[PDB]
């Protein structure tokens, strides 16, 4: 409990060090805003865009040309500004669906990351998942994904089967290891000495299939009680 | 400066290095860039450290530690 | 078959209009510089497919190297892993696929893929090696080694099979696997439709390309859609404004084309998120999902490349 | 019931903070095997 809590504290320090040293890592969060503004910018730019007209503003063409020689041009102006708007809103919808899927994803993130833990291996953050902590944003959300990444792998000795009195045995949960003048049983995914009883072996088949395997004795956990 | 020819075209102003480095600016058609420190080198994008993982049969390598890492999504 | 990339196309403005005629550029700039933001969107597009390739192919920590000898103490894997004997380091299936799928264009460009066919091939090879040698952990940093007979015993306990059905009878399940792979490769060689969703997109692209090609003759009110025809048989005074309306028309056309391009790109984006999710779940462990990596109590999946997509052998 | 079957041992009782002392009985004893 305590040392993992402290290593989480170190993870906290890493969080702050990264974030203070990464204030721009919000690019993926901020770009969309530009696009919007950029889209806005584009629409503003098309206020200046002629679209085939002698100008691009209503007031100057209205004042210069009296309507009886300008109504059709005014109407074409209307149509061009329209078509600009429908185009713009069409990209607006495209991005709208983009963020739509993104935030469907986001709700899923908070469900399987905040409201629970996702078994999915690369959904709630890189690698194996523990937890996720959300935070607001100007227009989005941030997930501090707290994940597991192994290290420091060193060799020890296990066995595929145990030929006990000619009976093939296989580990239930955990593997054999030897740390020096001593053999014990640990877990599959990590190293820890564990209670050596019959519980760690189950019989299925014989040891005649692999030739030359060793013969081993499994003590009854009740004989020391019997004596 | 030196002119290199890659599948994407003609890279001028880049001193084409042949060495393996991690990619920073992908230039194209499988080639990336780096800063010489001075000049800008271009090379075939060093794919990575070819970690030839050792298959094992009757011995294992327990991960004795790890990192509770944190990422920003 | 998931279309994961798309031809990162692009369109030059003046190369699309006429080439180097000066009336083209002057009428363009008088109209405005829309093609700037058009190609902005397209360059965007291109970089999303680049990121799709990155986020679908190379999620691993480093490029885990396979031994060229596909021997793991009793297992032969040349059928699935690539063998160096070919001039290209590709697995037989991927080569069968690339040959089995048949794939500077007058104003429109097809930017080359950043992650080249051989490079994506090594990604595939490396991740295959991680999945087999090191197992499920390879997406979370180093690809920790662990004996495959234990990995397979653990897998069978995942689907609730003991270890005697394996350490005595690896051969039955393995041979069923390899024979089924052979049936797959036979189908892939013989059935040209089994991969439809990977060339149809190109066809889509092509027809979309054809669309812009086809529109190139559409006139939109006046007589002749060729710029030079108007500039020749019409005097320059009127030729200016006739070329101007043509600019208007194909500007609409290119906008519409790239809007379909964006929407197709959105489809590609959803499919590519799909591909990445498969590349995570289907690849990095016994996936709990039942009808996402293929029907049934899914075990695993092996990817292979394609000219613009991926193929997961579930 | 806390018995030998339904519990495990990993490290002594110094890693738990503010621990209490109690008696837990082995299920083998009633069987007298």
């Amino acid at each position: 409990q305590k040392l993992i809590a402290n290593q989480f504290n170190s993870a906290i320090g890493k969080i702050q060090d990264s974030l203070s040293s990464t204030a721009s890592a919000l690019g993926k969060l901020q770009d969309v805003v530009n696009h919007n503004a950029q889209a806005l910018n584009t629409l503003v730019k098309q206020l200046s865009s002629k679209f085939g007209a002698i100008s691009s503003v209503l007031n100057d063409i209205f004042s210069r040309l009296d309507p009886p020689e300008a109504e059709v041009q005014i109407d074409r102006l209307i149509t061009g500004r329209l078509q600009s708007l429908q185009t713009y809103v069409t990209q607006q919808l495209i991005r709208a669906a983009e963020i739509r899927a993104s935030a469907n994803l986001a709700a899923t993130k908070m469900s399987e990351c905040v409201l629970g833990q996702s078994k999915r291996v690369d959904f709630c953050g890189k690698g194996y998942h523990l937890m996720s902590f959300p935070q607001s944003a100007p227009h989005g959300v941030v997930f501090l994904h707290v994940t597991y990444v192994p290290a420091q792998e060193k060799n020890f000795t296990t066995a595929p089967a145990i030929c006990h009195d000619g009976k093939a045995h296989f580990p239930r949960e955990g593997v054999f290891v030897s740390n020096g003048t001593h053999w014990f049983v640990t877990q599959r995914n990590f190293y820890e000495p564990q209670i050596i009883t019959t519980d760690n072996t189950f019989v299925s088949g014989n040891c005649d299939v692999v030739i030359g395997i060793v013969n081993n004795t499994v003590y009854d956990p009740l004989q020391p009680e019997l004596d | 400066s030196n002119v290199f020819q890659t599948r994407a075209g003609c890279l001028i102003g880049a001193e084409y290095v042949n060495n393996s480095y991690e990619c920073d600016i992908p230039i194209g058609a499988g080639i990336c860039a780096s800063y010489q420190t001075q000049s800008i080198i271009a090379y075939t994008m060093s794919l990575g450290a070819e970690n030839s993982v050792a298959y094992s049969n009757n011995s294992i390598a327990i991960p004795t530690n790890f990192t509770i890492s944190v990422t920003t999504e | 078959i998931l279309p994961v990339s798309m031809t990162k196309t692009s369109v030059d403005c003046t190369m699309y209009i006429c080439g180097d005629s000066t009336e083209c550029s002057n009428l363009l700039l008088q109209y405005g510089s829309f093609c700037t933001q058009l190609k902005r969107a397209l360059t965007g597009i291109a970089v999303e497919q680049d990121k799709n390739t990155q986020e679908v192919f190379a999620q691993v920590k480093q490029i885990y190297k396979t031994p060229p000898i596909k021997y793991f103490g009793g297992f032969n894997f040349s059928q699935i892993l690539p063998d160096p004997s070919k001039p290209s380091k590709r697995s037989f299936i991927e080569d069968l696929l690339f040959n089995k799928v048949t794939l500077k264009f007058k104003g429109l460009t097809v930017l080359p893929p950043l992650l080249t066919d051989e490079m994506i091939a090594q990604y595939t090879s490396a991740l295959l090696a991680g999945t087999i040698t090191s197992g499920w952990t390879f997406g979370a940093g180093a690809a920790l080694q662990i004996p495959f007979a234990m990995q397979m015993a653990y897998r069978f306990n995942g689907i609730g099979v003991t270890q005697n059905v394996l350490y005595e009878n690896q051969k039955l399940i393995a041979n069923q696997f390899n024979s089924a792979i052979g049936k797959i490769q036979d189908s892939l060689s013989s059935t040209a439709s089994a991969l439809g969703k990977l060339q149809d997109v190109v066809n889509h692209n092509a027809q979309a390309l054809n669309t812009l090609v086809k529109q190139l003759s559409s006139k939109f009110g006046a007589i002749s859609s060729v710029l030079n025809d108007i500039f020749s048989r019409l005097d320059p005074p009127e030729a200016e404004v006739q070329i101007d309306r043509l600019i208007t028309g194909r500007l609409q056309s290119l906008q519409t084309y790239v809007t379909q391009q964006l929407i197709r790109a959105a489809e590609i984006r959803a499919s590519a998120n799909l591909a990445a999710t498969k590349m995570s779940e289907c690849v990095l462990g016994q996936s709990k999902r039942v009808d996402f990596c293929g029907k049934g109590y899914h075990l695993m999946s092996f990817p292979q490349s394609a000219p613009h997509g991926v193929v997961f052998l579930h």
